[PDB]
């Protein structure tokens, strides 16, 4: 029905009449194209990323489709959107973190890593000859003098520090759940933080997920290396929240 | 890094960019060149005299060496850069040969430059047609005309720019062997050729003449005025 | 020995608030003198002179390149050069050729554009900043000039005594040196004027 | 040509001489051999003074950019690693031997850096031509976790020994103390050497010297 | 237009239609299946016989990219050859830089990153080929990663790429391939590939089958001929 | 890239060049610049448009810059293009000074700028510098001399010329009221005030709306003086007085 | 614009090369005949005005002492290829102490032909195909030879070929009047009469350029007196 | 990576860079910011309206310093602001390395303007979608500069970018004095910010930097809310 287009304003990332970048804002729904929701929260001394594990077919090795990636020992991350884009961004983040480690003598702070990744995403947005990597990354870590930290980049590149957020099809619903939870309760311990993290996914998506249907990563100030929960811990947290 | 093919073959093998360069040349100022038996004369219409203007900087007739000069028709800035490049080529030839430059060789390498710009990536050809006057070693007058398409041909007399076709068709009928014997007749022929183009006749016109290796000089305004008076005298008696 | 290939001697000390900078005028090959009117003190500002010593070609090239970049900066910025900024810029210029160093040891002298506080500094072939309140000297006459200055210089000098001291310093440092001398040019930068003088030195 | 550094109970104390000499004669008695880098990092340079100054300036600019981008205080470790990699890229052609002292989030740190790029973290470090005298003084009178005044006196004695037993150091001592809380940079810490006045003052007036030409160009 | 002309632009929704057309170009090609078992990984690829004048083993869709890694491909076969060359170049680089054969996981990750790298710029186009890599290790076991033209690599107990991929997957689900024996799985692969092959759609056809695993001493190889006729006979019997 | 290129560095079917035409039109609606020649100097009159009271206006001049020791410039159009052009001109002028130990002739520098502008129009695929340049200066060979250049790369030498709105009216006023060879600095200044008042009749002559510059040769030294706000007020008062006198005599 | 320089047609050929061939038929008429006693080249000058000097209007160029070339089309674009061919022939002579064979010269010219693009090689390269058809007449160890160089790069060895504005029809008539045992005099007479018949204007010594290569003599271009001598009998 | 060599920004038939106009429209649609000058310093103020309180508004910063004597704020896109401030930091550090003196604010703004012009006239790149308010102190003087996405710059005593920017400019003009103090400058800036905040400003939602002879320094929420209380 007369599907007209305004030249190349809607075709490559150039300034639209409404002061917008159409191919940059397409990336926001390109995040939705993945069909997966990832929500991350931080406690007073812990940060937990909980992500549902999709199993479209048993015929693939579901033990090798884990989407949680360890950028460093103490930094874990999860991404939404194109999985190939997610792998590319994970590789780039690992490269930048290692380069910072060698060039500056200490582990990269999570805020600086997010800033560098956001600058690279802005490199894509600025240039009009590359796909602007429609994938969103959320990373966690434990920082001295500041505590547990969770950061989230984006294809647009506008990142921010946060207690908790989500990326995916139902990131807005997870945002609403986070609003109600922060307005209800403030003081969070480790077990309360993990229970709220599970409750976010459960309330938002309403799946009653099986233990194998999620992948969860945590960073705590007892062994700041990023560690992934296995089936035992997943079932333990599931039954703890259920009771 | 800019390598977009600008000059490409349109249907029927017509170089539309070359046609547009020719259009720019035609819309440009009027210049003529005659190759007399002893001298070579260039005449440029100084259209839009626009008083309070230093015409020295806009002079479209520029000498390349002591025996070579050119007058352009088309884009002034492309003309200036081509004149600079022709100064470079003439000086390089003088260095590598320690002999006086050759008018035909200069015109040939300018044509090669134009053809390289037609064949190059990310470049457009030089929208100027050039009349190159000069003298060889033996004092033989030489007149060549090159076009943005890159083709250069020697002419006894021709014109470029606005009204070029009308002027050249007038010259081909008004050109006789005995009419260019002396400098006076050559100057009168060029002046009467340009009179049909310039409204002022004497003040919106500039004339340059080169003798057989005799330090070419631009014709004086008083000389132009008196020679227009002389051609009017010929007109009244004829 | 490359800096002594042509010879040189430049100095600069401070007055009460004025500055004196002086240099030899002999130019020539290691053996023969070519010109006795060579200029070695060049104005980098209305109240800022620079003296260069060492290889004559490097002196001229460094002076030209310094004037290049200084004029570019002052046209882009709209203020007369600050002596500290000029010294840092020339030091950076020399350091840019760490593997190709200009065999020149320059000195910079002048006044603050607004404060008129005396400023003098020295460099080397690499361009090491060397700011010394009393005096800075450079060239093949370095030892003679240092010995002269460390006894002839006093703080808080009037312009006339300053000129006398620096003139005696150059005269008595070049008369005992073979690759320098044959005329001394002296510039006295006071608060509101500059005096350029040629000393009646032995031409040989 | 005599610089030293030490870690005491609180932070780092750095010291340096001032006899900056080229060739064999003293060129300057007020060299700034203790370069500022960050409000918690200082470094003492020895060798080619121009190379040391440029190296310290580049490191200071790089850490300024890093700290201002990261919102954190600069680290001694990042400065040391950058110095190592840059000097190693130039294979020691930068004739700079450095003593990098400072106090960071993880605590006070002192590093000895060689022009070829080798570095080492040592509680007490000496460098320069007169390094051996200061090193001997340290080996003789160094203790772990010394007080502020004890560290200052030890560094002063080490610099004095280097000054009095080396022919390229003297005329002043420079001290800089960095701690978890306060940074002090006292350049004329102690002047162990004075100059006697000229017993017979000899001065001249106008007319004592002969001048050929005068040219007055008044300015405004 | 505008949303399907290059891989450097999103759809108004944020889709990559060039990659979707690459998926179409790999789907319409001949079938290629890979089954990993506890003691081996097998590949059975379907060869279209344009004419009987061709040789058996011509235009192989099975490449041997490392000393122990195979590669079963579908889609543009020239593109598949180029990707196999890139994979063996990466394996050579890893062997030179680390002194041992590259693991299949990192090999597949690097190749998928390379494939995705040529799905970002308008100066290139996404690969028109999907490929499954199977390898074996003494400490890792039998491994099999399938890689999309988009650049996504996942481990598969058993995967199929091509026209009848879903039918091959569904009928082979009855097999508990994760703890099966490579020799009999070769025969079952012959079976599944014969049923999923459409004789009416493609009257002329040929099979290229291979395995890598512990029976191979951990080095990729083609099926020995005798096992080839025996598996062919089993497949003929299973056609019923 | 074929569809999505802007191909600004190609010809046109009718032989013109749309990019330079648009640049000239934009310059036409841009600020007003005027240059004039006198027997003892050359004068520049530049008009500043953005005159909000929030300006710090600390700069000596906005559209008038100093290319080198003995030559000044006035820009018309995009001020950022103007800044990059001006510092490039300063760089190359100082380059000539270094190479020859002589102040760079104005014609030399104008020719070099027109060369680079023409080349930038010729290729590169970029939109041309839509800024007109008006250069004044003094040289050993011609002394006081001023040129007007165009974004197309063409330049011309003039005794006086103006760029901006009502350019035809301004040049007509110059052709009517300029005394060639007999124009002193005072009469030239009065003519410049007349032009500034007339070629921009909307928002009639104001002190802060324009900036006035002079270039003279005193004691073999080129002096570039920017007339202060009190000076511009004096010009306005003199123009008002002379206009009133002329009207009363009329 | 829109269409690229490396774009084919729906039937599978470069329409840019088709445009180049169209420009070939827009070029000047040229004729080349190879016999057992040498090879002859001729071309119509297409004089626009009498003011134009006939000396500068020459479509026949010497590649070597034993090779002549006739160009039709973008005569400005042909001179670069001619210079390249001559420098390559002289490089071959410098390397192997022998005159370069005409066939190898033609193959190298084909190598230079159809080497262009937007972003396919070094930026300082060609953007468009050569729009000139060439006739390489020459004498070498294989006796007299004649090669039709098509701008497509499809080089041809042909006994006789007519190209340009009146390429077809005139080529058929030339073939009909051409035999396999003709002398050099018969060849030049036939080429001259065919060119005169196909002339769009009244031709004379100032309307045609003639040249020949002989097994014994070098590449010689017919001056005006010999041109009139050979044309008076026709 | 190939890199487009044709400038995306092109001259319209009227000569207006409509792409730059769209960049300025994006600037206006971005978060507003204000800057103001005093007789002895400059004050920059802006608002950071995140989403619901789940964002840690403390973690991220909007006011950024370049040197000890130069700070800046932006109105527009944060991704462009990060790279632009990072490049400006590099330029200031390089100038300090070369000349061993602090960057003058005017020269730094000139370098940023040159960078923006290179971006606008180069190929394969999008114009920056930010407007910078730059405060600086050098030679005992204050400086405040407006820099637009078009690449130009101005020295403005007061400015307001973003939504309702023209009304903010008029309000500043009405409430601007020539010889005001830093306290009056802060009062005026906070008054303008609350007049154009649209949603009950908070010490967390307001971040302010001050530049004077003591350098440039960002006000922490304690003294921030102190000044908001004093101003009401």
């Amino acid at each position: 029905s007369r599907g007209s287009s305004a030249g190349f304003d809607r075709h490559i990332t150039i300034f639209s009449p409404e002061g917008r970048l159409y191919q940059v804002e397409y990336a926001f729904k390109a995040i939705n194209q993945g069909g997966l929701t990832s929500v991350a929260v931080r406690g007073k001394d812990c940060a937990v990323i909980v992500t549902q594990k999709k199993v479209p077919d048993k015929l693939l090795d579901s033990s090798t489709v884990t989407h949680l990636f360890k950028i460093t020992e103490n930094i874990g991350c999860v991404m939404t959107g194109m999985t190939a884009d997610s792998r590319s961004q994970v590789q780039r983040a690992r490269y930048e973190a290692a380069n910072w480690k060698y060039k500056y003598g200490y582990e990269i702070p999570v805020d600086m890593l997010c800033k560098r990744i956001a600058d690279i995403s802005q490199v894509y947005t600025q240039n009009a000859e590359m796909r602007p990597l429609g994938c969103c990354m959320i990373l966690i870590g434990i920082d001295e003098e500041q505590g547990p930290q969770v950061y989230k980049c984006d294809p647009a590149g506008y990142y921010c520090g946060f207690k908790a957020t989500a990326a995916g099809v139902k990131q807005t619903e997870s945002t609403s759940f986070l609003e109600k939870k922060v307005k209800k309760k403030f003081d969070w311990t480790f077990e309360q933080t993990v229970e709220t993290a599970i409750t976010c996914l459960s309330t938002v998506l309403s799946i009653d997920f099986k233990p194998s249907e999620i992948e969860v990563g945590v960073v705590t100030v007892e062994n700041p290396k990023f560690r992934i929960l296995t089936e035992a811990e997943i079932d333990a947290h599931l039954v703890a929240l259920a009771e | 890094s800019y390598d977009r093919a600008i000059t490409v073959f349109s249907p029927d093998g017509h170089l539309f960019q070359v046609e547009y360069a020719q259009e720019a040349v035609k819309k440009g100022s009027t210049a003529v060149g005659v190759r007399g038996r002893d001298i070579v004369v260039l005449g440029v219409e100084k259209k839009s005299v626009a008083k309070l203007q230093d015409e020295r900087t806009v002079r479209k007739i520029c000498a390349l060496d002591d025996n070579v000069c050119m007058a352009f028709a088309g884009l002034t800035a492309d003309a200036r850069i081509v004149i600079n490049r022709a100064r470079v080529e003439c000086q390089s030839h003088r260095l590598t040969v320690e002999d006086p430059v050759t008018v035909e060789y200069i015109t040939r390498y300018i044509a090669s430059l134009k053809q390289r710009y037609t064949q190059s990536n990310g470049r457009r050809p030089f929208g100027i047609s050039a009349l190159i006057v000069g003298f060889d070693f033996d004092g033989t007058p030489r007149l060549y005309q090159t076009d943005p398409s890159g083709t250069y041909h020697a002419w006894k007399a021709n014109a470029i720019g606005r009204g070029a076709k009308s002027v050249r068709e007038f010259l081909e009928k008004n050109y006789t062997d005995e009419a260019i014997e002396t400098d006076d007749l050559t100057i009168k022929l060029v002046i009467k050729a340009l009179l049909e183009v310039v409204q002022s006749g004497g003040k919106n016109i500039e004339l340059a003449v080169m003798r057989r290796d005799q330090s070419l000089k631009i014709l004086n305004p008083e000389e132009i005025e008196k020679y227009v008076a002389e051609i009017e005298k010929e007109k009244e008696e004829n | 020995s490359i800096m002594s290939y042509n010879g040189g001697a430049v100095m600069a000390m401070k007055g009460k608030n004025c500055v004196a900078i002086a240099a030899d005028r002999r130019f020539g090959i290691q053996a023969q003198m070519v010109t006795t009117d060579f200029q070695k003190i060049f104005p980098m500002g209305d109240r800022l002179y620079i003296g260069l010593a060492g290889l004559a070609t490097d002196v001229q090239t460094v002076a030209q390149r310094l004037k290049f970049r200084l004029n570019l900066y002052e046209l882009k910025e709209g203020r007369q050069i600050k002596p500290y900024t000029l010294m840092s810029m020339v030091a950076n210029l020399l350091y840019e050729k760490r593997f190709g160093p200009y065999y020149t040891e320059p000195v910079i002298a002048g006044l603050d554009p607004k404060t008129f506080k005396p400023f003098i500094c020295s460099l080397d072939l690499i361009g090491c900043p060397m700011v010394t309140d009393d005096f800075v000297v450079s060239g093949t006459c370095a030892e003679q000039m240092y010995g002269m200055c460390e006894s002839l210089w006093e703080p808080n000098m009037d312009p006339d005594h300053l000129f006398e001291t620096i003139s005696q310093a150059m005269l008595n440092a070049v008369d005992r040196d073979a690759v320098s001398g044959m005329g001394v040019i002296v510039h006295i930068i006071e608060k509101d004027k500059i005096t350029t003088r040629t000393l009646k030195a032995r031409m040989d | 040509t005599t610089i030293a550094g030490v870690v005491y109970k609180d932070g780092i104390v750095l010291g340096a001489d001032t006899r900056a000499t080229e060739g064999m004669v003293v060129a300057d008695k007020n060299c700034s051999k203790i370069h500022f880098i960050s409000p918690n990092i200082y470094c003492c340079g020895a060798g080619t003074a121009a190379d040391t100054d440029m190296t310290t300036q580049l490191i200071s600019s790089n850490l300024e950019l890093h700290s201002l981008s990261t919102g954190r205080l600069p680290r001694v470790v990042t400065a040391n690693r950058m110095l190592k990699q840059m000097l190693f890229r130039y294979q020691g052609y930068i004739g700079a031997a450095l003593v990098l002292g400072g106090v960071d989030v993880t605590g006070p740190h002192l590093y000895s850096i060689y022009p070829h790029g080798s570095t080492d973290k040592l509680p007490y470090v000496t460098m320069g031509s007169g390094s051996l005298a200061a090193m001997a003084v340290f080996e003789d009178k160094f203790r772990p976790d010394m007080e502020e005044e004890e560290a200052k006196n030890l560094v002063s004695e080490a610099i004095a020994a280097g000054i009095f037993n080396d022919l390229g150091s003297g005329s002043n001592i420079d001290l800089c103390v960095i701690s978890k809380n306060k940074l002090d940079f006292l350049r004329p810490y102690t002047v162990p050497n004075k100059k006697g006045t000229r017993l017979g003052r000899y001065r001249c007036e106008k007319g004592t010297t002969a001048v050929l030409t005068e040219k007055i160009t008044p300015l405004e | 237009t505008g949303y399907d002309l290059s891989a450097s632009t999103f759809s108004p929704d944020g889709r990559v239609f060039q990659v979707e057309y690459a998926m179409k170009a790999v789907e319409n090609s001949s079938t290629a299946i890979g089954i990993r078992c506890k003691d081996g990984v097998v590949f059975g690829v379907e060869k279209l016989v344009l004419s009987k004048l061709y040789e058996e083993g011509s235009n192989k869709r099975l490449f041997n990219v490392d000393r122990h890694v195979g590669m079963a491909v579908a889609g543009l076969l020239a593109d598949a050859r180029s990707l196999a060359d890139i994979a063996r170049e990466e394996a050579s680089n890893f062997r030179s830089n680390f002194g041992y054969n590259i693991p299949l996981k990192h090999l597949a990750d690097r190749v998928a990153m390379y494939v995705h790298a040529y799905t970002l710029y308008s100066a290139v186009r996404p690969f028109g080929c999907s490929f499954m890599l199977g390898s074996y290790s003494v400490n890792d076991g039998a491994q099999l990663y399938m890689i999309d033209p988009s650049g996504v690599s996942y481990g598969y107990w058993g995967c199929a790429i091509g026209k009848a991929r879903q039918a091959a997957k569904t009928e082979i689900e009855k097999l508990q391939m994760k703890e099966m024996t490579c020799r009999d799985i070769v025969k079952e692969v012959a079976k599944i590939i014969y049923i999923v092959h459409d004789e009416v759609k493609d009257k002329a056809f040929e099979l290229e089958l291979s395995w890598v695993g512990e029976l191979t001493n951990g080095r990729h190889e083609i099926v020995p001929k005798d096992i080839r006729e025996e598996a062919e006979k089993y497949a003929k019997e299973s056609l019923k | 890239s074929r569809r999505y290129d802007s191909r600004t560095t190609i010809f046109s079917p009718e032989g013109r060049l749309y990019q330079v035409e648009y640049a000239m039109e934009a310059i036409g609606h841009a600020g007003t610049c005027l240059g004039i020649l006198a027997n003892d100097g050359v004068l520049l009159a530049a008009e500043r448009r953005n005159i909000h009271k929030l300006l710090d206006e600390v700069f000596f001049s906005e559209k008038i810059y100093k290319l080198n020791e003995d030559m000044a410039c006035s820009v018309a159009g995009i001020t950022s293009d103007a800044n990059v052009l001006t510092n490039e001109l300063r760089l190359i002028a100082q380059r000539y000074l270094l190479q020859y130990q002589e102040p760079i002739p104005c014609e030399q520098l104008v020719t070099a700028l027109c060369d680079i502008k023409q080349a930038y129009t010729q290729f590169g695929g970029k939109r041309p510098f839509g800024v007109s340049l008006l250069y004044i200066g003094w040289d050993k060979h011609y002394g006081f001399q001023l040129y007007q250049s165009d974004p197309s790369g063409n330049y011309g030498g003039w005794k006086a010329t103006c760029i901006g709105n009502n350019s035809a009216a301004a040049v007509s006023m110059l052709k009517q009221d300029y005394k060639e060879g007999e124009m002193t600095l005072k009469s030239a200044l009065a003519l410049a005030i007349k032009v500034l008042n007339k070629t921009m009749d909307v928002s009639k002559l104001s002190a802060e709306k324009v900036e006035i510059a002079t270039l003279t040769r005193e004691n073999g030294k080129t002096v570039i003086r920017v007339l202060k706000q009190k000076e511009v007020e004096q010009l306005i008062k003199k123009h008002e007085e002379e206009e009133a006198k002329a009207e009363r005599e009329k | 614009y829109d269409r690229g320089v490396n774009t084919f047609s729906p039937e599978g050929r470069l329409f840019q090369v088709e445009y180049a061939i169209e420009a070939i038929k827009l070029g000047s008429t040229a004729i080349g005949i190879q016999t057992s006693e040498g090879v002859c080249l001729a071309v119509e000058k297409r004089i626009t005005s009498p003011l134009m000097e006939p000396s500068s209007i020459e479509k026949i160029v010497e590649i070597d002492a034993h090779i002549g070339c006739a160009m039709s089309g973008l005569i400005a674009d042909a001179k670069t290829l001619i210079d390249k061919a001559r420098v390559e022939t002289q490089n071959h002579w410098f390397t192997y102490n022998e005159t370069m064979t005409v066939e190898s010269v033609t193959q190298a010219v084909s190598n230079l032909a159809l080497q262009f693009g937007e972003e396919d090689a070094d930026p300082g390269a060609m953007s468009r195909p050569f729009g000139v058809a060439l006739l390489f007449g020459g004498v070498d160890e294989k006796g007299p030879q004649l090669f039709h160089m098509d701008p497509s790069g499809t080089f041809v060895q042909c006994d006789a070929r007519a190209i340009g504005s009146a390429s077809e029809g005139a080529q058929s008539s030339l073939q009909e009047v051409y035999h396999k045992s003709m002398t050099l005099k018969e060849a030049i007479k036939s080429s001259l009469i065919i060119l005169k018949q196909v002339m769009e204007e009244k031709l004379n010594a100032t309307n045609i350029e003639l040249a020949t290569v002989q097994p014994g003599q070098n590449f010689h271009m017919f001056t005006k007196e010999e041109l009139e001598e050979v044309i008076k009998d026709i | 990576e190939r890199g487009y060599s044709f400038s995306l920004t092109t001259f319209s038939p009227s000569g207006k860079l409509v792409q730059i106009e769209y960049a300025l429209a994006a600037v206006a649609g971005g978060a507003p910011s204000v800057g103001i000058k005093a007789a002895n310093g400059v004050v920059l103020a802006t608002e950071k309206k995140q989403k619901s309180i789940l964002y840690d508004e403390r973690s991220v910063h909007k006011v950024e310093p370049i040197t000890k004597h130069i700070g800046l704020v932006y109105s527009g896109m944060g991704p462009d602001y990060r790279v632009l401030v990072h490049r400006a930091r590099k330029l200031a550090q390089q100038y300090y390395l070369v000349y061993q003196e602090p960057i003058p604010t005017a020269q730094l703004v000139q370098r940023v303007a040159s960078v923006m012009q290179e971006y606008t006239q180069s190929g394969g790149v999008r114009p920056f979608g930010v407007s910078l308010l730059i405060c600086g102190w050098n030679e005992g003087r204050p400086y405040l500069f407006q820099s637009d996405p078009s690449g130009a710059y101005f020295a403005w005593k007061a400015t307001a970018m973003g939504k309702n920017y023209v009304n903010g400019k008029t309000f500043l003009e009405k409430r601007y004095n020539e010889d005001l103090e830093l306290e009056d400058a802060i009062h005026t800036a906070i008054l303008t910010l609350k007049e154009s905040f649209e949603g009950q400003m908070t010490e967390d939602n307001i971040e302010v930097g001050i530049c004077n002879e003591a350098g440039f320094r960002r006000l922490t929420p304690t003294e921030v809310k102190d000044y908001l209380a004093a101003i009401a």
